Order: C-alpha cells, then sequence, then structure tokens
C-alpha cells in the first residue's frame, strides 16, 4: 500500500 | 490567480497533452 | 477512475491526493484554486450515514502527486490544514445536494512544474462550456471497477449528458446544482468516475482563452460505468458565491 511519509508531516 | 489553469509542462511551453483535442472537438 | 487511462506528467497540476493519516491512506481527490485553498467534496469530509466527520488534524494534503501510493521525493508537497469549510446547506441527509467543501492550508504551497491552480468559471464560461455534448476531463486514483487501483493519476475525458436523459437515469432527485456526465450505452466509448475519485475536478480547457477551468467536483453516482448511468457532479459556478463569500471571510 502506502509508502511512509517523512515524520515531519505527522508532527 | 492571473496565472490560473495554465499548465507550466503544456501550455506554459505551447505543447499539448495528448487527449485535449478530444475536448476541443466537442466545443462545437 | 474507470477506463480511463494514465495521466501524462504535469496533466492535472491542480490535482491534490487528501490523505487521512492513522491509518495512511486515500481519502478522496481534492483540486488546488490558490497557494492556500483546495476545494473538494462535502461527502468527503462529513458523511454521517457511514460515520464519517473529519476534522483538520484528521488529515494532510498532498500535491503535486502523480504515483498513488509512492512518497514523491522532491516533486509532492504535503500540507496541514488550517480550517475546513463546508457549505452550510450541504445536504447529506438526501442527496448531496451542494456537494462542496474548501480547504485551506496552514502554510502556501510552492507552485512547480508540477503544482499549481486551476481557474474557476465565470458566469460566461459556464455558460458557454455546459453544454450537452461538450467534454471535459476527469482524474483521480480512485478504484479501477466497480468491484483495482491504479500505480499512478488515471484520467477520463466524457460528454456532458442532457439534464432530462441525467434525470431519467436514475430514482434520487437532481437539483440545479448539479449535472451529469458520460457515455450513453448506444455511444459505444464508456468511463466513469469511482468510490476514491470523489472530490476531484471536472475541467474544461476554454477554446475562448485556452485555460483550464474546473466546472465540476465528482460528486456521486450508482456504480462505475454502468451502462444507462451517469456519474453526478457538484456544479461549481452555481455554488461559486458561496466560494468567495469564504474565500473572502476568511482568507
Ligand atoms: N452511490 C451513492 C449514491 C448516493 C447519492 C446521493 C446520496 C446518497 C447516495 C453515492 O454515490 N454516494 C454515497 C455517499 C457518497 C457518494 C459516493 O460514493 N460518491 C463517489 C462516487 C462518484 C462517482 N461514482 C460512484 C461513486
Ligand atoms: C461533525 O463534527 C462536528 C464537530 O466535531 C460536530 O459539531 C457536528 O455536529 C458533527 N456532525 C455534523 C456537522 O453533522
Ligand atoms: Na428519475
Ligand atoms: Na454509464
Amino acid at each position: 500500500d502506502f509508502e511512509e511519509i517523512p515524520e515531519e508531516y505527522l508532527q | 490567480e492571473a496565472d490560473c489553469g495554465l499548465r507550466p509542462l503544456f501550455e506554459k511551453k505551447s505543447l499539448e497533452d495528448k487527449t485535449e483535442r478530444e475536448l476541443l472537438e466537442s466545443y462545437i | 477512475i474507470v477506463e480511463g487511462s494514465d495521466a501524462e506528467i504535469g496533466m492535472s497540476p491542480w490535482q491534490v491526493m487528501l490523505f487521512r493519516k492513522s491509518p495512511q491512506e486515500l481519502l478522496c481527490g481534492a483540486s488546488l484554486i490558490s497557494d492556500r485553498w483546495v476545494l473538494t467534496a462535502a461527502h468527503c469530509l462529513l458523511y454521517p450515514p457511514w460515520d464519517k466527520n473529519f476534522t483538520e488534524n484528521d488529515l494532510l494534503v498532498r500535491i503535486g502527486k502523480h504515483s498513488r501510493t509512492r512518497y514523491e521525493r522532491n516533486i509532492e508537497k504535503i500540507s496541514m490544514l488550517e480550517k475546513i469549510y463546508i457549505h452550510p446547506r450541504y445536504n447529506w441527509r438526501e442527496n448531496l445536494d451542494r456537494d462542496i467543501a474548501l480547504m485551506k492550508l496552514k502554510k502556501p504551497v510552492a507552485f512547480s512544474d508540477y503544482i499549481h491552480p486551476v481557474c474557476l468559471p465565470d458566469r460566461e464560461t459556464a455558460a458557454s462550456l455546459l453544454q450537452a455534448g461538450y467534454k471535459g476531463r476527469v482524474t483521480g486514483w480512485g478504484n479501477l471497477k466497480e468491484t483495482g487501483q491504479p500505480s499512478v493519476l488515471q484520467v477520463v475525458n466524457l460528454p456532458i449528458v442532457e439534464r432530462p436523459v441525467c434525470k431519467d437515469s436514475t430514482r434520487i432527485r437532481i437539483t440545479d446544482n448539479m449535472f451529469c456526465a458520460g457515455y450513453k450505452p448506444d455511444e459505444g466509448k464508456r468511463g466513469d468516475a469511482c468510490e476514491g475519485d470523489s472530490g476531484g475536478p471536472f475541467v474544461m480547457k476554454s477554446p475562448f482563452n485556452n485555460r483550464w477551468y474546473q466546472m465540476g467536483i465528482v460528486s456521486w453516482g450508482e456504480g462505475c460505468d454502468r451502462d444507462g448511468k451517469y456519474g453526478f457532479y457538484t456544479h461549481v459556478f452555481r455554488l461559486k458565491k458561496w466560494i468567495q463569500k469564504v474565500i473572502d471571510q476568511f482568507g
């Protein structure tokens, strides 16, 4: 499914 | 915006995409 | 999108993916209308029959994308939401009348070869282009069939359908805030939006000024690409006074 996105966008 | 709806990789460089002509042909 | 094709690179630079943070998944399509505003369908954010009621912090918008699932390093840009605005007369109870919402981004997005806003129609451009037989273009990362999922953004061109044909295709009450599009069974060609394409744009290229205008928002349909059924789209121009009110008050 979906590739992890940079953590900066989930913080 | 004054530049809305003009695509950098198409209209801005006077290139057409593969099916936009189909739209134009329908505008009778 | 059913019976479409892969988009070209930069073909739809106003395309936006609404992305759920947890679990990380595609929520809907959407469109970029300025450096800080994104347009989508209300039902992408609020639909009580399915227990859907998202808040700003639940979601991200991903702009400049082509691949559905990849993190497109150095190309896509991911934005947080400042505020959601749903049309105050959005009818989620009955027929999705006024199926429109705006999202203001926390920060402006930088335009690039892959990221650029679409125009919204004026009265004249709508009157000129919103005619039976005239084709628009629908894009999205939704399902490839009614009952799988694309590697990259899909595109299909579809003709606007006469209002009586739209009305006669369904038992749902159609309103002036909707239009429908798609091929008739006898027309041979096919194509439709499908689940996952909700909120994405139906665009037309004006032959007068050679700019792309967003005439519709993917709203609803009964199945996907069924013979004798059509896709229904929010009529953007009809709701433009609301769009302008929100942007003027909150911009
Ligand atoms: N199939 C329903 C039909 C409907 C329409 C209006 C009110 C209630 C039910 C639908 O499209 N729905 C139910 C709520 C969201 C929407 C949807 O799935 N919209 C996406 C879509 C777009 C085009 N084709 C198929 C599905
Ligand atoms: C949706 O969520 C908001 C806030 O959590 C809530 O106030 C509202 O009543 C909910 N249902 C709606 C708007 O139909
Ligand atoms: Na009917
Ligand atoms: Na159909």
